[PDB]
């Protein structure tokens, strides 16, 4: 019931609902759903509950040629969500945010089902202005733009913690939890990049003092946390080992399904 | 600027001081009389006589073809009008108008008149309808009649110049002009008019060296122009594009243009001197005599610069030298086929840049537009800039998002967001560069084929062609090479095995690429990927798509065009002309689709 | 770009009889009038190479019986403003050979008018070259 | 008027159009076409003019600006006065961190710095106002020239 809490209830006051929840964590990265200063400007942000994710579209329809009328938000996913609906934000004048939605509820049980891609298009009738005293018409006629990517993330839904057992929380949570992937590592010895996609993807702790590596170093492991949406964590190890290649160990293991095959794809 | 222009060398012929030609529009014939004496009609397209006229042996000054009419019209200085109809070349009437040296007609074309100015400082009209009637003389000469012009615009007001300097332009209320002008200080040799009939210039001839503009209305010498090589035969008044032909007593091209009015080029054909020019009203061929010979020669793009957007605009900027103000259109109505459509208003733009291409973003969205020989793309919707360069050649980056160019050298640089793209870097011979999803390099009458990111030659085929146009999703390409064409398959794991094993053929390419499907022997109007399908004008004018083996034409077009754009939905075309109207027929894509799955196995 | 914000002739006995005010800000004819008193009259008879009133370049050429005036805004370039304070001040006087007085004016009032809306006209300086001009007018 | 190689007129015409723009001046700038004929201009004081307009302009967009800039690259300055605007300008997208100072900025500095058009330089001078002294050296020989 995070910052991003407070966000379940700002989106709160609309009524149209299909489910929310409480806001578990907020987005990693707002996205800029359309590029910059376009015919129409995009910054858009992601809100994870324990129950459903609600992307709320904040921005200024740009152009003063415009305003969007008729607007709702597309989205078409690959990984899974339950897809509810997509929102019109009735009008959006100049230089202004407004909001749109798009709200989603989040299956937490399955392996592939809260990380996801949508996809989107922009529909609107489009009406023209006069901004020195305009005109307000029913009239006027659509052209859909197709709108950005949204992609959903493993730090949107995480809280990044230090465990309430590690010790045995660890073995434990290999015990119910715990899938695999090794490489064997022939051209580089070098974690970093592993380590670019990792720390960062994740966003969660490397540790149990198992994180601190100077310029270099001979060995490293992250045991690292932080606990997903839906309430159940999602935990990994990641030993990486050097001979002299590297080859790994890294673990997924996971209070929660879905995560462990996640975490495997999702650092990347 | 450039000369990145269409100058053609339409038709040449050497001969004498051809001193006169006059134009057939309605076929495009040209008569053209010469100081032999012989005049000769000739269909210029095959180099080829349509008829020649022994009028008179005298040199023959003057000529018209009256088309409404049927016939031509002759004259030579026996002073005697020779008629023929030109529907055989079977010679109607004689009679003797003007007994003096006949310089010039003029005709009426709305009225039946056939004007005549002549040497014995006479104007005369006649009239063909009451049968060369010498219905009124029109006089206030000082001197032999050099010239008449009609004004054709006012075809009924028109313009008269003789070389004791002084213009006459006359009211019908005055078989005298309306008044005389005082021209010249050297003599007005010729008059000319101003082809729009919104403002109104004349150029008048001298080989002084100086040019007045005038405006009419107001009735000003509207500016005087100098900077010259030498005594200029004539200059005349470019009616496709905004420019100053000059011309010599010597036979020199100057051009001046009719907008920098800075000397764009001279060119030399010293076949000595400007004897005559006509031209052609749809404004984009003429011909001058020279002594040596003349030449004919030829100007245009076939297209303004446009693009569509499926909503359904077709954007396209200026008309034809217009301001590039004008863009937009989305309509919004429907109509039957055969039947003619309304569109929008609401310009944007007025660039500076003359361009002559247009392409669109892939995703309709980002223009790049050439012009000037730089390159302007344009956030559109945005009317923004979207970015600018100068070229030689081009291709984007098919996916939407990079661009290459081929600098005024010849050796590549790419960019995508203004980034370098040096892994390609061959910069072999070339010809053209071709994008798309796999990289051509057209070159050494070959056509090489290269990566995305390192380049590879792929595969080389036998020649080099025009045009490519990919498939939708590039599979199946679309070759324009001449009278001739083929349909292909890119075969990828091949390369991604081959490339791995690396050892492989790359003179030719690497024979493990792609495959030669069939080859479909053909000429394009204009032409089109739907998918893969390739549906295709011919310049022959059938709309076909081929189709299943098949070939079909939709439909056979007037004489062939543009394609306007199917905007699939809709499932129909949108036809275009190049004059701004659009027609459209319905298909229905799914058809063809439903076609291609099936022979696919793909039945149900 | 507008430089005149207003320009100013001015006795030595401070007080103005010409004055266009490019652009007014601060309304009135008067408010002009209050200002001098104290701007001029505290220069008066004495001028500088800079002078500045709040952010604002004080510009202007005298004579011992008399004063020119032109503001600007400092915030900007001495030099051209300067030789253009002169292009004035020169002009008008070669075109005068003569040094202005209370004289020079009554002497002939319209030349004064005349001069006045031909180098700048309300705010910016189109016209120029003052030989040239000189020359160029006399009509 | 435009057209018109005296060039008083055509620039009595200018003003006016300010004006207009006052008034509007937006048909004005339908224009720019007209400019561009223009654009070609050789006499200083007129070309002084010109730019005026334009910055007005174009600084109602950036972009084409930056092509200006390389516009006037080919070019040097008729009526000066324009280089000076031109600085304010010139600095002005820079300033923000119109990204590289390093080469455009640069190339226009050597150039200022070297003329006898002491303000120029001085124009260029007073801007750089650098505490740790961006490349304090230069800066000195200026300065002592100063």
């Amino acid at each position: 019931a995070t910052r991003q809490e407070i966000f379940q209830e700002q989106l709160a006051a609309v009524p149209e609902f299909q489910g929310l929840g409480p806001l578990f964590k907020s987005s990693p990265e707002p996205v800029a759903l359309t590029e910059s200063e376009t015919e129409y400007v995009i910054r858009c942000t992601k809100h994870t509950f324990s129950d459903h994710l609600v992307f709320q579209f904040d921005c200024t329809n740009t152009l003063n040629d415009q305003t969007l009328e008729n607007v709702t938000v597309q989205m078409e996913p690959t990984e899974a969500y339950e897809v509810l609906s997509y929102v019109p934000a009735r009008s959006l004048p100049y230089n202004q945010p407004g909001t749109c939605y798009t709200l989603v509820a989040l299956p937490t049980e399955d392996p592939t089902a809260v990380a996801c891609t949508f996809s989107c298009v922009m529909k609107f009738t489009v009406k023209d202005c006069d901004p020195n005293t305009g005109e307000i018409d029913e009239e006027g006629y659509e052209d859909e733009y197709v709108l950005e990517d949204l992609e959903v993330t493993v730090a949107d839904h995480i809280q990044k913690v230090m465990k309430v057992n590690f010790e045995a929380a660890w073995d434990e949570v290999g015990d119910e939890f715990e899938k695999e992937e090794t490489f064997t590592l022939s051209t580089i010895k070098t974690l970093e990049e592993a380590v670019g996609n990792i720390v960062k993807f994740l966003g969660m702790h490397p540790c149990e003092r198992s994180d601190k590596v100077p310029e270099n170093k001979n060995t490293h492991t992250l045991l690292l946390a932080g606990v997903f949406r839906g309430g159940h964590d999602i935990l990994v190890r990641s030993r990486l080992l050097l001979l002299d290649t590297v080859t790994m160990q890294v673990t997924a293991r996971s209070s929660e399904e879905l995560p462990v095959d996640i975490i495997l794809a999702s650092v990347g | 600027m450039p000369l990145r222009l269409d100058i053609k060398r339409k038709l040449t012929a050497r001969s004498d001081r051809v001193k006169s030609v006059d134009l057939h529009p309605t076929e495009p014939w040209m008569l053209a009389s010469l100081y032999n004496g012989s005049v000769c009609v000739w269909n210029h397209e095959t180099q080829t006589l349509v008829k020649t006229f022994e009028v008179c042996d005298l040199p023959v000054r003057a000529a018209k073809f009256v088309a409404r009419k049927n016939w031509v019209v002759t004259g030579a200085d026996d002073m005697q009008i020779r008629v023929f109809n030109y529907n055989t070349l079977e010679r109607v009437h004689m009679f003797e108008a003007h007994s003096d040296y006949i310089r010039c007609i003029a005709v009426h074309p709305t009225q039946p008149f056939i004007l005549t100015s002549s040497d014995d400082m006479l104007i005369k009209l006649w009239d063909w309808d009451k049968k060369w009637s010498c219905s009124q003389v029109f006089e206030g000469h000082t001197h032999y009649v050099m010239q008449i012009v009609i004004n054709p615009k006012d075809n009924n007001q028109f313009a008269s110049a003789s070389l004791d300097r002084t213009i006459k332009v006359w009211q019908l209320g005055s078989s005298s002009p309306n008044f005389t002008l005082e021209g010249h200080e050297k003599g007005v040799n010729c008059i000319d008019y101003y082809s729009g009939g919104d403002k109104p210039y004349l150029i008048s001839g001298a080989d002084d060296r100086l040019v007045k503009i005038w405006d009419y209305q107001n009735k000003t010498c509207v500016q005087t122009l100098e900077g010259h090589a030498q005594n200029v035969s004539c200059a005349s008044f470019h009616p496709e594009l905004p420019i100053i032909i000059t011309g010599s007593e010597d036979g020199t091209v100057r051009i001046w243009h009719s907008s920098t009015y800075r000397l764009e080029s001279t060119l030399n054909y010293g076949m000595e001197r400007v004897w005559c020019v006509a031209s052609l009203r749809g404004s984009n061929n003429v011909a001058l005599g020279y002594d040596e010979g003349s030449i004919i020669v030829k100007l245009g793009r076939e297209e303004p610069a446009m693009s569509m957007d499926a909503n359904g605009k077709i954007i396209w900027a200026k008309h034809s030298e217009v301001q590039q103000a004008n863009l937009k259109a989305m309509g919004d109505t429907e109509i039957k086929d055969g039947e003619r459509l309304p569109l929008a208003v609401k310009d944007m733009g007025s660039c500076e840049i003359y361009p002559q291409t247009i392409q669109h973003n892939p995703n309709g969205r980002f223009v790049v537009v050439c012009g000037d020989g730089e390159y302007i793309i344009y956030t559109a919707m945005a009317l923004r800039n979207k970015s600018f360069g100068s070229a030689q050649e081009f291709a984007w980056a098919h996916d939407s998002s990079e661009y290459a160019i081929r600098e005024s050298n010849s050796i590549v640089k790419i960019f995508k967001n203004f980034k370098e793209k040096k892994s390609f870097k061959p910069d072999f011979g070339a010809e053209s560069i071709y994008g798309g999803f796999l990289l051509g390099v057209r070159s050494v009458n070959g056509l090489a084929f290269y990566d995305w990111e390192n380049t590879e030659l792929i595969r080389r085929i036998e020649i080099q062609p025009k045009h490519i146009f990919w498939s939708d999703s590039g599979e199946l390409v679309c070759i324009a090479t001449e009278e001739s064409f083929f349909i292909l398959k890119y075969l990828s794991e091949k390369v991604l095995a081959a490339q791995e094993t690396h050892e492989g053929v790359t003179e030719d390419g690497i024979e493990d690429a792609f495959e030669v499907l069939g080859e479909i022997q053909e000429i394009v109007k204009t032409g089109l990927w739907v998918g893969d399908c390739f549906i295709y004008t011919s310049s022959v004018n059938r709309l076909n798509y081929y189709v299943g083996g098949e070939i079909v034409t939709i439909a056979h077009l007037d004489r062939t065009m543009y394609l306007l754009g199917y905007i699939p939905k809709d499932n129909r075309l949108y036809l275009g002309d190049k004059e701004l109207n659009i027609v459209s027929y319905s298909l229905l894509v799914s058809v063809l689709e439903y076609q291609t799955a099936v022979m696919r196995r793909d039945f149900s | 770009l507008y430089t005149v914000k207003a320009i100013l002739i001015l006795d030595n006995d401070g007080d103005r009889l010409f004055a266009k005010y490019y652009d007014d800000t601060y309304p009135s004819v008067k408010e002009q009038k209050a200002f001098e008193k104290n701007i001029f009259n505290k220069t008066h008879r004495t001028d500088s190479e800079i002078a500045l009133l709040e952010g604002l370049t004080v510009v202007y050429k005298s004579s011992i019986d008399l004063y020119f005036y032109v503001i600007g805004s400092s915030y900007e370039n001495e030099l051209m403003l300067m030789a253009v304070l002169n292009c004035l001040f020169d002009s008008l006087s070669q075109m005068l050979r003569k040094n202005v007085e209370k004289r020079a004016l009554l002497e002939n009032m319209e030349g004064l008018f005349l001069a006045v809306d031909e180098i700048v006209d309300g705010g910016v300086i189109l016209e120029s070259d003052p030989q040239q001009v000189v020359h160029r007018v006399a009509l | 008027a435009i057209v018109d190689k005296v060039p008083s007129v055509s620039s009595s015409a200018l003003v006016s159009s300010l004006h207009l723009l006052k008034c509007s001046f937006d048909v004005v700038k339908r224009w720019v076409n007209e400019a561009q004929e223009a654009a070609s201009s050789d006499n200083i004081m007129v070309q002084y003019h010109a730019l005026g307009l334009l910055y007005h302009v174009r600084k109602n967009d950036r972009l084409a600006v930056s092509k200006m800039i390389s516009k006037f690259t080919r070019h040097g300055l008729k009526s000066p006065f324009a280089y000076c605007m031109m600085i304010r300008v010139a600095s002005k997208q820079l300033e923000e961190e119109d990204g590289s100072r390093d080469s455009p900025l640069f190339d226009f500095i050597e150039s200022c710095l070297r003329n006898k058009h002491e303000m120029v330089v001085y124009e260029a001078a007073s801007a750089i106002v650098n505490l740790p002294g961006c490349s304090a050296k230069e800066l000195a020989p200026a300065v002592s020239v100063l």
